[PDB]
DNA sequence: CGCTCTGCTCCTTCTCCCATCCTCTCGATATGAGATCAACTAG
RNA sequence: AUCGAGAGGA
DNA sequence: CTAGTTGATCTCATATCAGGAGAAGGAGCAGAGCG
């Protein structure tokens, strides 16, 4: 359950402290077009704000 | 001790935002919205719906 | 000359704020017995 | 339905 | 008058880092001023 909870949200920590997990992680694969799904397996993020 | 739950009870009721004290959670670790974030700002009550 | 009365700058705390509007998806989120009373429900 | 999150549009 | 039946209601009991800005308080020092 962690890990399907991790992966089905997005936030990368406990369930119970998700105010403090980054979230973001673990996004929905865009299938809009190929070229979509290519970009979105290649994306880089900073969590900067 | 009791009379200290009350209060924090009270206050968190008024206002769940006050800096140092622990924050009133509902479940799964969700805050509750406490009386004064109804209207505080930017989508509150005052700004938001009049 | 001791003692007080400000008062002056300064560091600390703390509290506030951070464009508008719109679309979509996705995940999580008991039961009865006894007592009291009040309305009957009749004698 | 609510909350949050994310992705988008101008 | 006057007891018996009918509903509602309450109690009780049973387990197991890459913010920032400004205003308010307190602090310590410095001196002035008067007993």
């Amino acid at each position: 359950d962690g890990l399907k909870y991790s992966l089905a949200t997005g936030n990368w920590g406990d369930q119970k402290k998700a105010h403090q997990a980054r979230a973001g992680v673990s996004q929905v694969l865009n299938r809009l077009t190929f070229a979509s799904t290519l970009s979105h397996l290649r994306r880089l993020n900073s969590p900067i704000g | 001790e009791d009379v200290k739950l009350l209060q924090f009870h009270v206050a968190t009721m008024v206002d769940n935002e006050l800096p140092g004290l622990p924050r009133a959670m509902q479940k799964s670790g969700r805050p509750l919205k406490s009386l004064k974030q109804r209207l505080k700002g930017k989508e509150g009550r005052v700004r938001g719906n009049l």
